[PDB]
């Protein structure tokens, strides 16, 4: 579905980007 | 002095858009070519204001309105009268509007500006009345029916004399007189503004600022008010005092103040020329955030918000540990005065509230603490004592109280956290042959230590 | 706030309706004052003075000898407690009759109204600045120049 | 402009003018008030420099 | 009565109110005060554990003392407000963004 | 100053303004209260003092 | 994460929870505790911004 090449997929799966809701408790927005 | 009028015609109230009127100088400090953001009592922009008009409609059974009702004061009033024939005359302020409480009175009786705060017994329909005489073609004040009595009062001010015109004018309304009344911290603050206009109804769209006039040091409670009109009597109004009258055309608008934040523009002469209401609509909110009347194009972060919680719940463990507190009271046999029983209670939950009201003791009194407070605090190793006395020792048995030998047997400490729970016992401690079971001390060598 | 209301206290769940019965106490109770009592029993007369500031032209304060007014030379001043130092001069900014003194962006007072003659005056702090020294180095000589900025 | 506006805050004291604080207080009781005001303005100035 | 000599032994005649969920309210569970949405949970506690926590010591679970059930905590929704404007000169309309 | 110097009041203490400086400052519409209380209460009138 | 962790610190106050201080203390004593917590958290936020 996303027109990404092979190397782009290999590069996107090597970086790991609930913590978000835990930080959301005290007015921290992303 | 009362003449309670008749011949009024029923009419629904009318309402008007207030436009952007009602800005006054909030502080006594000169400013020029600056924009000042301040929060205070201001009239919100584009609000429905009540429009009371006095006019006599011609024709058979025409609409005859004499609107002088009681209006709540809330936290301040904006009062704007459009006038051509001098009908609106003064104001009456108070809480009960009778002799029970003080009542402020401002009146412009065509000669002086009379301000009184006296315990008037105000009439149900107070007014002033102008009589028009046909032969001389002159208008003169003739009726002063405002208060039945005046007593018990301190403040009074009267101004210089003047001779005011009283002619009933045809045509269109041309004078605009607008006032702001505030009551803050014992001070009655008055602001005013005057302007020539030309309009048959509603308010002009032009903007205008209001200048402080006086701050009366009164300090009376105010929650209601009323206005005063000048009615017309002549040969064209036959009848008694209650019906033989007509009202000249006049109109006044009433609006209520609310706590708001405004951005005020001062010109180079220091006269307020523009204002922005910071809670009207998102554009005005953006203007207040950016501190300017002009905003360029883009996206602006302007505020925050939250979903307000609607209820509140409290959960605590199911209580299943009752006390033997009620068991010591339900004692089939009581101990002697000298051998007063001491009960220790611990590792339980205090429950005095249910016992206090249900039992309905004869003498329940407590010092230094309220029973409700006792439920909201903590104690360690609760102690309980009980004994039997007669009626006279009840007065004697008290903190910091002395008395007879029996009183000396059980001496309460001078500073003692506790309280008395006594009740009569006649149907259970009475013997036809004399109850000699219990024994007391009438003579003792010396006194006894507390507890 | 003051309260002179005299109604039966109704802490208990019983409608007293002015009966002064059981659990219906009268909230207002009386002192007992006699000279032959303890050290802490003697009555005390308490008088509390309360002030308020910066709300109107001053009307109550002490008797200091008001001095003459001197201008165009920056001197200490005391205008109704608004102390400070600076040059006083004639003002051209017209004051509305109810206004007392003007302020600026920094919330600093730069205009006052004279309490005696009822006239407006400007307040401009005395001249001041920084001083810099131009030197060629003590290794060479000991002459220096001064720069007022 | 933010520095100038920050110059005129309370920071916990009674009033924001040193002359006013000195005028109506004994130094033993004005020292703490002035100390609060000083630390406030010092934090403001350090923020501006950074 | 006496105090300030030993740990308290008799305290707190406590009244209880009904429980409501799916609307964010103020809650109090054995002194644990806060606000938020209460909802059903799937995480399982050990028998003696009272309330859970997260990586950032945020209370994201609780146990109801009476019915012995595990409830969650989810704060009332919030966010910034943004105004999209084409310029005060060109027009006087705005579009509001809740984020 | 001269007024309370002669009167020799037993209890006197002023909050937020120094008694010695009182002659200098200028006020607006000073208030004055008056009542009679029990001895303990005389050591019990103070701002924020329960 | 650290910006959140700074919330669970007394900074010299009686208790790190804002509500629990006011729950069991009168206004004019708890005022200083709240004022200490406020400046502690404000400095912890300034550090993150820088
Ligand atoms: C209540 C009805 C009311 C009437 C009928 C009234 C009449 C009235 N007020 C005037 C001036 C004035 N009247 C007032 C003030 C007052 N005048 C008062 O009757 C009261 C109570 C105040 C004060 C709150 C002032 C300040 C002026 C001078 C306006 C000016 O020239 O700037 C004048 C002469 C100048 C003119 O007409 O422009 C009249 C005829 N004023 C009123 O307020
Ligand atoms: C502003 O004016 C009055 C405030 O009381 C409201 O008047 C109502 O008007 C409707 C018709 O639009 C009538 O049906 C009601 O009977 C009126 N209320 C009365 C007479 O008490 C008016 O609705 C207000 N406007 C808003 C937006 O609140
Ligand atoms: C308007 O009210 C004033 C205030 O009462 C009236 O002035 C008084 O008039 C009577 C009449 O003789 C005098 O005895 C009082 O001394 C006046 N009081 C003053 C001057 O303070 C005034 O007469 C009223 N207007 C009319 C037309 O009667
Ligand atoms: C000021 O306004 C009124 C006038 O006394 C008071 O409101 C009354 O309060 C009593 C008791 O709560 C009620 O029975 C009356 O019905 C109220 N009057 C009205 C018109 O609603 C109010 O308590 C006063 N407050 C003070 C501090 O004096
Ligand atoms: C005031 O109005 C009431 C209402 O009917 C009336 O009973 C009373 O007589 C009036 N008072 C007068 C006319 O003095
Ligand atoms: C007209 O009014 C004046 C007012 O002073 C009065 O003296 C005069 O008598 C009146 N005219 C007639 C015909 O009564
Ligand atoms: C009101 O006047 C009467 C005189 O008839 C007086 O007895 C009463 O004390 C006065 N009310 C007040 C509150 O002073
Ligand atoms: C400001 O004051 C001056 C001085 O009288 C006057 O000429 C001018 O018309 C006033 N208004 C404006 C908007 O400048
Ligand atoms: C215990 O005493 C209470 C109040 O004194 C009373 O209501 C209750 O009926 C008693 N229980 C008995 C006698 O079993
Ligand atoms: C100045 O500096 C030079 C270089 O070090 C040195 O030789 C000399 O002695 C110094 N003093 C003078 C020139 O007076
Ligand atoms: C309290 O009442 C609830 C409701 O029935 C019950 O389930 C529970 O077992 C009782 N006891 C405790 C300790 O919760
Ligand atoms: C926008 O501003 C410019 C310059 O101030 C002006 O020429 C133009 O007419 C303005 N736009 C509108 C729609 O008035
Ligand atoms: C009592 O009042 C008189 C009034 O002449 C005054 O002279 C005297 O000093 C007062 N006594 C005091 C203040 O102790």
């Amino acid at each position: 579905p996303s027109k990404r090449s092979f190397i782009e997929d290999l590069l996107f799966n090597k970086v790991t980007l609930d913590l978000i809701c835990a930080q959301k408790f005290n007015g921290l927005t992303v | 002095q009362c003449v309670n009028l008749t011949t009024r015609t029923q009419l629904p109230p009318a309402y008007t858009n207030s436009f952007t009127r009602g800005v006054y100088y909030p502080d006594k400090v000169f400013r020029s070519s600056v924009l000042h953001s301040t929060q205070d009592l201001f009239l919100p922009f584009f609000s429905n204001v009540t429009w009371f008009h006095a006019i006599h409609v011609s024709g058979t059974n025409g609409t005859k309105r004499f609107d002088n009702p009681v209006l709540p004061f809330n936290d301040g009033v904006y009062f704007a009268s459009t006038e051509k024939s001098n009908i609106i005359r003064g104001w009456i302020f108070g809480t009960t509007l009778d002799s029970k409480t003080q009542s402020l009175l401002i009146v412009n009786n065509a000669t002086n500006v009379v301000i009184k705060v006296c315990e008037f017994q105000f009439c149900n329909d107070p007014f002033l009345g102008v009589y028009y005489h046909k032969n001389n073609k002159s208008w003169m004040e003739s009726e002063f029916r405002v208060y039945s009595s005046a007593n018990n009062c301190t403040f009074e001010y009267v101004s210089q004399p003047f001779l005011m015109d009283l002619e009933g004018k045809q045509g269109n309304f041309k004078n605009l007189r607008e006032f702001v009344f505030k009551n803050i911290d014992g001070y009655f603050k008055i602001y005013s503004k005057h302007t020539p206009i030309n309009l048959v109804r509603d308010l002009p769209q032009g903007f205008s600022a209001l200048e402080p006039l006086v701050d009366l040091p009164i300090g009376i409670n105010i929650t209601r008010f009323q206005t005063l009109l000048a009615l017309h009597r002549s040969y064209l109004t036959p009848g008694d005092s209650s019906s033989g009258w007509t009202a000249g055309a006049a109109a006044y608008y009433v609006g209520y103040l609310q706590p708001r934040t405004f951005l005020l523009k001062y010109n180079e002469n220091g006269t307020i020329t523009d204002a922005v209401d910071c809670a009207l609509d998102p554009l005005s909110e953006t203007k207040c955030t950016l501190k300017s009347f002009t905003v360029e194009k883009g996206i602006y972060q302007t505020s925050n918000f939250r979903v307000q919680p609607t209820e509140s719940i409290v959960r605590f463990p199911n209580i299943t540990n009752l006390c033997p507190f009620g068991e010591v009271f339900n004692a089939t046999r009581f101990a002697s005065v000298y051998a007063w029983n001491r009960k220790r209670i611990s590792n339980c939950v205090a429950d005095y509230s249910v016992l206090y009201n249900s039992a309905s003791f004869s003498t329940f009194k407590c010092y230094g603490v309220s029973p409700t407070k006792l439920n909201d605090l903590c104690f360690t190793n609760v102690y309980a004592d009980s004994f039997v006395i007669r009626g006279d020792e009840v007065r004697q048995i008290a903190p910091g109280q002395t008395g007879k030998i029996a009183d000396y047997n059980y001496k309460l400490p001078d500073d003692f956290t506790g309280c008395v729970i006594a009740w009569n016992s006649n149907n259970l401690d009475s013997k036809v042959g004399g109850n000699y079971n219990y024994l007391y001390r009438l003579f003792r060598k010396s006194n006894l230590k507390p507890f | 706030e003051r309260d002179i209301s005299t109604e039966i206290y109704q802490a208990g769940s019983t409608p007293c309706n002015g009966v002064e019965g059981f659990n219906c106490y009268f909230p207002l109770q009386s002192y007992g004052f006699q000279p032959t009592n303890g050290v802490g029993y003697q009555p005390y007369r308490v008088v509390v003075l309360s002030f308020e500031l910066l709300h109107a032209p001053a009307t109550v304060c002490g008797p200091k000898k008001s001095t003459n007014l001197v201008k165009n030379k920056c001197v200490n001043f005391n205008f109704n407690g608004l102390t400070g130092t600076g040059v006083l001069t004639e003002s051209n900014k017209k004051f509305l009759p109810f206004q007392q003194f003007g302020r600026d962006i920094a919330d600093t007072t730069d205009a006052v109204r004279d309490p005696q003659t009822l006239e407006i005056l400007d307040i401009t702090p005395c001249s001041f600045g920084g001083v810099s020294v131009i030197t060629p180095g003590t290794n060479t000589s000991n002459q220096v120049a001064v720069l007022y900025q | 402009n933010t520095l100038v506006k920050q110059l005129s805050s309370n920071f916990g004291a009674i009033s924001s003018v040193l002359n006013d604080i000195l005028s109506r207080l004994d130094p033993p009781e004005a020292e703490v008030q002035i100390d609060r005001l000083i630390t406030g303005r010092l934090q403001s100035l350090q923020t501006y420099v950074t």
